[PDB]
RNA sequence: CUCUAACUAUAAAAAUCUCUCUUCUC
RNA sequence: ACCCACUCGGCACCUUACGAGAAAUCAAAGUCUUUGGGUUCUGGGGGGAGUAUGGUCGCAAGGCUGAAACUUAAAGGAAUUGACGGAAGGGCACCACCAGGAGUGGAGCCUGCGGCUUAAUUUGACCAACACGGGGAAACUCACCAGGUCCAGACACAAUAAGGAUUGACAGAUUGAGAGCUCUUUCUUGAUUUUGUGGGUGGUGGUGCAUGGCCGUUCUUAGUUGGUGGAGUGAUUUGUCUGCUUAAUUGCGAUAACGAACGAGACCUUAACCUACUAAAUAGGGUUGCUGGCACUUGCCGGUUGACUCUUCUUAGAGGGACUAUCGGUUUCAAGCCGAUGGAAGUUUGAGGCAAUAACAGGUCUGUGAUGCCCUUAGACGUUCUGGGCCGCACGCGCGCUACACUGACGGAGCCAGCGAGUACAACCUUGGCCGAGAGGUCUGGGUAAUCUUGUGAAACUCCGUCGUGCUGGGGAUAGAGCAUUGUAAUUAUUGCUCUUCAACGAGGAAUUCCUAGUAAGCGCAAGUCAUCAGCUUGCGUUGAUUACGUCCCUGCCCUUUGUACACACC
RNA sequence: UUCGGGUCUUGUAAUUGGAAUGAGUACAAUGUAAAUACCUUAACGAGGAACAACUGGAGGGCAAGUCUGGUGCCAGCAGCCG
């Protein structure tokens, strides 16, 4: 297709540049991502599904003004997801930034071994949770596979993860697919926030991409 | 949006098309598409922007 | 908005009027004589020509041809 | 103006005696029948009836308590019905 | 880098309302 | 007794989320899916119901304890956007009011509705229906009614059928008809047709609650919208606002907002002003001719398509001109407001034309050979012809017209416009000359138009007289008779004209309409309807004001704040 | 070069052929106290292989129709919303 993609931002420069390589670089040292290309060229391979396409109404002096409300979940299916949430006049434009979105928010998550450990990571690390509204997701890990063990929507999710085996517990209205997926989102992404005896030892503080590599940003 | 598409692609500043009918409902409705910039006051709307209206046969 | 009702006539009917076909109607007009001369039962009409025959009702022969502008009387 | 629809095969006429709540009307039909009359569909609250209002109801065969009231006439078709006589004429019904 | 001043002052009456609600998928 | 510092304990308070909550919010409502400091009481959808019963306390009132049968898909909590408020703040509007003007509502009539009536009195609208559908219909229109015609039923197939599928008709009965519509008789005509099936057309037939288009209205107000960004879990919100200013979401600005888009403005038409340009026998003027008259001084008022010359007015092209220009006040001194002066013009210069998002079950199938579906499609709801109706009349209502008189009516005389329009394959605008009292008639001549009607010599108005407060010379409805015009046709009076009867009407209750400057109002003319007909509408001009130059009191509109048990939204 | 052989395969057609087999009957024998029945097995036993698979549902929850005809807030459907 057609795409140019001038970078606006100093990310993006050093992205398009090809100076950062692999995509934990930006996460490792949490740099602000804003331009959803630099996540294309990064995972080539993010596949999505929509979750859900919602009818919502404003009430005005003349009839119900309506838009779509569109929750759409990116990732590969190898331990990256997004959630974008987005509302728009059209459908298909909602839907389309609603991808949008979900591609500017992905995140890393940490899969881990139920028992011990025989082949790569099956499940998650720990126990995790995340709470949105009032919902509350809660997930465990699970033996080898054992399946996803989750609502469809918070099973697309984890399989959108890559993680295979989980259990998982919902308190609260989970009606509202929204705050479900935000809080299986919060808690997914939660799982790179646990401190864990194997991860104490201390690091060297390599020094950002950015400060390395700042001259071929600044677009003279 | 094919058409719109099309229109914005020959260089023009501006198109908008409506659609009114029976859209798949028995109840009557109007769609309306549009991209760029359209005036409606002072004969800059007969200077630059021209219209055409159509009716169109359905079973 | 209209509200009509199936109409009901005060006549019994009018009919077509169905042209009285004839069976071998051409021979009534003319007259073999014995195999040789023929001759013509009805009147030759002078408007027209020659061979287009007079119709006789009552006391007057009528035309088919300039049928409106010839009824003599007999 | 509007043909009067006559009864047939079940359905018969009669007149409100008073009209009750809920959608409930007490009718004389006129075969000496003080019956129960429930209004009803086409006839909720798209045409208005009231007391002593010349009305046709259909039969229940499985119950004859209670009776459904279908078309009402307007007081004038009331009077076409009237000199037709299809009904008792025993009954004085003016304004 | 020093600071507490101006102001009023209106109450009459008004009860009720028969429908009908209609799809968002690139 | 204060002041400074510290500490213990108490009622409290401000900020914040880095914690918690469905949120409003909480420094506890935190340390709760990373769930366990001790402990008591209470709740398991709403209603029935804190009811009955049984205890128990009380003099009594009533307290404590306290269900079920049954019924129900919700009841409820917090918050968001609207709508609403006889809630608040700030601004607006003569479809609001104040100060007024002219009125309507009272009377006649004309027209449009309702109702009644009728064979039919065809129908759609009930601020935003009612002189509206261009709806001033005698025929047509037409859609209704009583009747009479025809197929303008393609095409395919079958069927008859060229020893006749069929068509048409003189004359008579019949008919309203000179209709071969139907019959009496017969004659004519040739494969186009006729009778059955499928199908198709036609329909002012139904459904604007199936639709398009258009228009109207919400809403003449200034209001809408999305892209990155911020706040919310969220519906949503900020941008779109505390102020001041504006006709304006118009600007000055302040700012989790920054840039933008539609609307407003800008923009076009029109009305001005152009002794500046270009010019003009289809517009005007001067000088001079050739004349007329009067004056007698060389001058006045005229006529001529005779000449020369000019463009001030009349035209229409390119342009100019006003941008609140200068000055003075007032303004966080900024946006802007007020005043004066110069100006043609200083209300956005006046008046308009387009005119946003969203919507109405607003109207229109009756404008469309726009149209889906349904109905009908042969004695038809198709089409045409004749006649009637759309106009009836015990009655209510809505636009108006003429009036109730002295600022007048009626006679004479004066004599003033601007928009228009106008004949060809038809017959229009009509001058002028003769007739008639008039309407009108006739004979000629111009004009396919700055040329001719036409300077549309219009009315109101002005001057001089008659009338004289008397329903009178006001008012001219209702009728009688006659004369003409258009029309195939005028009765149920088309319309005009002549003579007569001359009715109600004494400035019109409650109530209610429109309008702030060449405006209202008075007065007419042109154009659209048009063969003839306006009391209608759209435009134009004549005479031309009183009273405001403000307000939110009534009716509403815009923004903000607040409350809501409303969202089919205070009907 | 349009093709197009179908070069390589996979379905759809009341076309069309040859196989295999029981569910049934049934010599036997086994079985059983005696018999059924099962296991084995002679001889028969499939062409529309009529030797014929139903029960519910097709708006959502919840997989599957905004196909045709009928009824028009009736008849009825619907565990709830409808
Ligand atoms: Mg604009
Ligand atoms: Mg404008
Ligand atoms: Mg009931
Ligand atoms: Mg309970
Ligand atoms: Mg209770
Ligand atoms: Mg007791
Ligand atoms: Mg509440
Ligand atoms: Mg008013
Ligand atoms: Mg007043
Ligand atoms: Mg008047
Ligand atoms: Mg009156
Ligand atoms: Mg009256
Ligand atoms: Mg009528
Ligand atoms: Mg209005
Ligand atoms: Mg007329
Ligand atoms: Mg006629
Ligand atoms: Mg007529
Ligand atoms: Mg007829
Ligand atoms: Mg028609
Ligand atoms: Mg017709
Ligand atoms: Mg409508
Ligand atoms: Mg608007
Ligand atoms: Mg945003
Ligand atoms: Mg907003
Ligand atoms: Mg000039
Ligand atoms: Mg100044
Ligand atoms: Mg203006
Ligand atoms: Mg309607
Ligand atoms: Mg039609
Ligand atoms: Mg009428
Ligand atoms: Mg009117
Ligand atoms: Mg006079
Ligand atoms: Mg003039
Ligand atoms: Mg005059
Ligand atoms: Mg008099
Ligand atoms: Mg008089
Ligand atoms: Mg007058
Ligand atoms: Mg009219
Ligand atoms: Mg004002
Ligand atoms: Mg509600
Ligand atoms: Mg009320
Ligand atoms: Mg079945
Ligand atoms: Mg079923
Ligand atoms: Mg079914
Ligand atoms: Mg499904
Ligand atoms: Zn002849």
């Amino acid at each position: 297709e057609e795409k140019g993609w001038v970078p606006v931002t100093k990310l993006g420069r050093l992205v398009k540049a090809g100076k950062i390589s692999s995509i934990e670089e930006i996460f490792l040292h949490s740099l602000p991502v804003k331009e959803f290309q630099i996540i294309d060229q990064l995972l080539p391979n993010l596949k999505d599904e929509v979750m859900n396409i919602k009818p919502v109404q404003k009430q005005t002096r003349a009839g119900q003004r309506t838009r779509f409300k569109a929750v759409v979940v990116v990732g590969d299916s190898n331990g990256h997801v997004g959630l974008g949430i987005k509302t728009a006049k059209e459908v298909a434009g909602a839907i389309r930034a609603g991808i949008i979105i979900a591609k500017l928010s992905v995140i890393p998550i940490r899969r881990g071994y139920w028992g011990t450990n025989l082949g790569q990571p099956h499940s998650l690390a720990t126990k995790t949770s995340g709470k949105c509204g009032s919902v509350s997701v809660r997930l465990i890990p699970a033996p080898r596979g054992s399946g996803i063990v989750a609502s469809p929507a918070v099973k697309k999710l984890m399989q959108l993860a890559g993680v295979e085996d989980v259990y998982t517990s919902s308190t609260g209205s989970t009606r509202t697919l929204e705050n479900t997926l935000k809080a299986a989102f919060v808690a997914i992404g939660n799982t790179y926030g646990f401190l864990t005896p194997n991860l104490w030892e201390v690091q060297a503080l390599t020094p950002s991409p950015m400060d390395v590599y700042a001259d071929y940003a600044t677009a003279s | 949006y094919g058409v719109v598409r099309y229109v914005m692609e020959s260089g023009a500043k501006g198109c908008e098309v409506v659609i009114s009918g029976k859209l798949r409902a028995a109840r009557a409705k109007s769609m309306k598409f549009a991209d760029g910039f359209l005036i409606h006051s002072g004969q800059p709307v007969n200077d630059f922007i021209e219209t055409a209206t159509r009716h169109v046969l359905l079973r | 908005g209209k509200k009509r009702k199936k109409k009901v006539y005060t006549t019994p009917k009018k009919i077509r009027h169905k042209h009285k076909k004839v069976k071998l109607a051409v021979l009534n007009y003319y007259k073999v004589d014995d195999e040789g001369k023929v001759a013509k039962l009805r009147k030759e009409c002078p408007n027209c020509g020659p061979g287009i025959f007079l119709a006789n009702h009552g006391d007057r022969f009528y035309c088919g041809k300039c049928h409106s502008t010839f009824a003599t009387q007999k | 103006k509007r043909e009067l629809i006559y009864k047939e095969e079940g359905q018969e006429y009669a007149q409100i005696t008073k009209m009750l709540g809920n959608g409930r009307v007490e009718a004389s039909c006129f075969d000496g029948n003080k019956r129960m009359a429930h209004i009803r569909g086409k006839l909720r609250k798209k045409v208005w009836m009231g007391q002593g209002d010349i009305i046709l109801v259909s039969l229940r065969d499985f119950q004859d308590d209670q009776c459904d009231v279908v078309h009402k006439y307007n007081l004038d078709e009331a009077r076409t019905l009237k000199n037709q006589g299809e009904l008792p004429e025993n009954a004085k019904i003016n304004e």
